[PDB]
């Protein structure tokens, strides 16, 4: 029920709050690879 | 000798921390960059064998200080998180080297100045966030053919138009609020493809809005509120089989708001406040939907409360603007 377009309005708010992940990719791995992703659409992935 | 690469880079950058609350910087000492706070490795691409800088997150560390050039030995880094700092000044030209940048964030820092370029130079670049800094002048064009999924330009001091080429955009989602854009929305809108967030809120954009609008049918928020918009509401919106949210309060629109906007399937909030809109569908009015929320605030309707005045509407609602 949030999207990402209105969030954006708040300076402090990012996709993800795993440092190191990436935006595409905010999901508890074993690893923690910048390169991995797998979300396709931002809009998608942050509902 | 390639981590050397990278810890040239990290130490020049740390010279340049002039305050940093959180001693974020404090263990970034010695050879070993992949311990560094912040800094994070990764198998080359090209060569699992070979350990390689692949991201920097920095992430709301309040650093205040400024992009060294050097920061472009870091050439395998595809994600630069930055967020909530107060770096200030220009992006360096020789982040250009960065040739894997796939996600490059520096939104809410103390950046200023033209549009930074340099992020046209990337091939693999799909995440942009520049906004809530203090870039300003035009936006160049070519933005729009990089395939983007995600532009956020909010809160800076863009100006002049939005570029007729963002109908070629990619992206999922593209911010344009509060800056001072102005003149009328593209009618190449239409062709936007992937597109289901776009907000140009507190602008001075103006003219009407274009019919081909109505073509975005995977969009499911559209805010184009506080900007100077006038004429009718396109009938076409009715082709926003996805819209939810849709705000157009704070312009100058003029006309009837029909059910067949008001009736979208999804559509969940309509907020048309701070208009001159003089006649509404029933299906239309606040308080009248359990599952839809309305707003007609100060616009020109009998038997609403809170309406503009009928001295100060009738001027306004007797002279529609021809969109033509």
């Amino acid at each position: 029920r949030r999207y990402i377009g209105y969030d954006a309005l708040k300076k402090n708010n990012v996709p993800c709050s795993r440092r190191g992940r990436s935006y595409y990719d905010c999901k508890k791995r074993r690893r923690n690879n910048p390169y991995r992703r797998g979300c396709s659409a931002i809009t998608h992935c942050y509902r | 000798n390639r981590l050397k690469r990278a810890y040239i880079a990290l130490q020049a950058w740390k010279k340049a921390f002039y305050s940093d609350p959180f001693n974020t910087a404090a263990n970034w000492v010695g050879p070993d960059v992949c311990s560094y706070k912040g800094v994070f490795c990764a198998p080359a691409l090209d060569d699992p064998s070979v350990l390689v800088v692949a991201g920097i997150d920095l992430n709301h560390a309040d650093i205040f200080g400024y992009l060294p050039p050097e920061l472009g030995l870091l050439t395998d880094v595809a994600l630069f998180h930055v967020n909530s700092n107060r770096f200030c000044g220009v992006i360096p030209k020789s982040l250009s080297k960065l040739t894997l940048m796939y996600e490059f964030d520096v939104s809410n820092n103390r950046f200023v100045g033209p549009f930074p370029t340099v992020a046209l130079s990337w091939p693999s670049l799909k995440f942009l966030d520049i906004r809530y800094n203090d870039f300003e002048g035009k936006l160049p064009p070519e933005i729009f053919d990089k395939d983007l999924d995600a532009i956020f330009l909010n809160n800076n001091r863009f100006e002049s138009t939005i570029p007729e080429t963002i109908g070629k955009s990619t992206a999922s989602v593209v911010t344009f609020a509060h800056n001072k854009f102005s003149g009328c929305i593209p009618k190449t809108i239409g062709q936007m493809k992937n597109l289901n967030e776009i907000v140009f809120i507190g602008n001075n954009l103006s003219g009407c809005l274009p019919n081909e609008i109505g073509s975005l049918n995977n969009v499911t928020v559209f805010d184009a509120s506080s900007n100077g918009f006038v004429g009718s509401l396109p009938s076409t919106l009715s082709g926003l089989a996805n819209v939810e949210q849709m705000d157009f309060s704070y312009n100058k629109f003029t006309g009837f708001v029909t059910d067949n906007i008001c009736k979208l399937p999804k559509l969940s909030n309509f907020t048309f406040s701070y208009n001159f809109f003089n006649g509404e569908a029933q299906s239309c009015v606040p308080g009248s939907s359990q599952e839809k929320q309305f707003d007609d605030t100060s616009n020109c309707l009998q038997n609403r409360p809170n309406q503009k005045s009928a001295k100060e509407c009738l001027p306004v609602v007797s002279r529609p603007v021809d969109c033509s």
